């Protein structure tokens, strides 16, 4: 799975045990797994298990979750986006 | 009709750890 | 993500922030991301971020969205298809 | 009706559009 | 997309424009697209468009669709399976 | 809770045609 | 598909004919298929058909199923996890 | 409530099970 600082999960609306996509900007690999909470404040983005074959330490990734809803609601839907600088320092 | 929509994302985070070994 | 001229999104019934599949006819790569709107009339198809590893300028792609519905509705459903030629000219 | 089987269907597509820009460094 | 003899679609419960997975037994490639009807009786399994990069004429594939339903119904759910012999001759 | 279940399949069919060219 | 000892399916809450993801820890391959039941007590994990190109006897894999639910339910949901060692012995 | 946003969640998993058989020719 991918363990992720709870602060980051909070900002993006991503839940513990939620399906997530990880898109690796460094190597182009794309895969899906689920999220687990790493400690809050830790800045951790840890690719565990089989997923360790798809990313290395230092790789830049995008982590995303998706939800479903009816078309009428989807038309005005606004995703939760968190932006990062330096070493996983949330801006 | 039900749409699949981006709920949220972390944009350009760095991988800090990567271990084949995980039991959880 | 993939930024797409809003006129194209309208024609295909695809929404901003909707999940999309991109199937690259040129190199055979297949990937899923989400749509964002580009300016109307720009005719932009911009593959951004990690997805830039899966497509290049000039590549011919198919961009699709999928919805769910009950069976009876599905059996009479007609998808919204926009066809393109030339300078991303939408065929009428 | 409650519990109906739900299908995944092609909503729509852009058929054979050409990629005009491909930028690895997008910060949106 | 993948164009498929309407007789085959009928047997498997797969609809025109329905999402489908294609799993290539010959070369191991796995991809998802949607189904289109080919003529009834024709036996056609035609991999069109970008998908032509993932299968060649003569390859043996499995074509599947998936539906959602509540857990209570899912417990007794029975899929529609069609079996083939010789040259796409449905048994 | 909603489950994703196999609806149906064609088991071991042969690809009869493959063309990059399709407009439909 | 992947044939799985029915005891294992029960422990993980996975149903016959349910969609599953298989993540191969040994070779890093990731694929999706569906589950079928093997005989209770067989301890079988059989990767059949096209999926045999993605796993071999001896490979260590994770087999997962996903469900959908509303947000409030999701925030208190506890997945059914079965842990294994040795001769596919389920850890109690 | 009608129109609620629906999540995709891990239902369950078999963690680190070993493949015992791998057969290309399965006719079920």
């Amino acid at each position: 799975c991918c363990a992720i600082d709870q602060d980051f999960l909070d900002a993006a609306g991503i839940l513990e045990n939620e399906a997530i996509d990880i898109w690796n900007v460094t190597n182009g690999k794309r895969f899906s797994t689920y999220a687990i909470a790493a400690e809050r404040g830790s800045r951790i983005i840890s690719v565990n298990g089989a997923a360790a074959h798809c990313a290395s330490v230092g790789d830049i990734v995008i982590i995303a979750s998706f939800v479903t809803m009816p078309d009428e609601e989807a038309r005005t839907w606004r995703p939760n986006v968190a932006y990062f600088e330096g070493d996983n320092e949330m801006k | 009709m039900i749409r699949t929509m981006l709920q949220g994302k972390l944009h350009r985070v760095k991988v800090t750890h990567a271990d084949l070994h995980y039991e959880g």
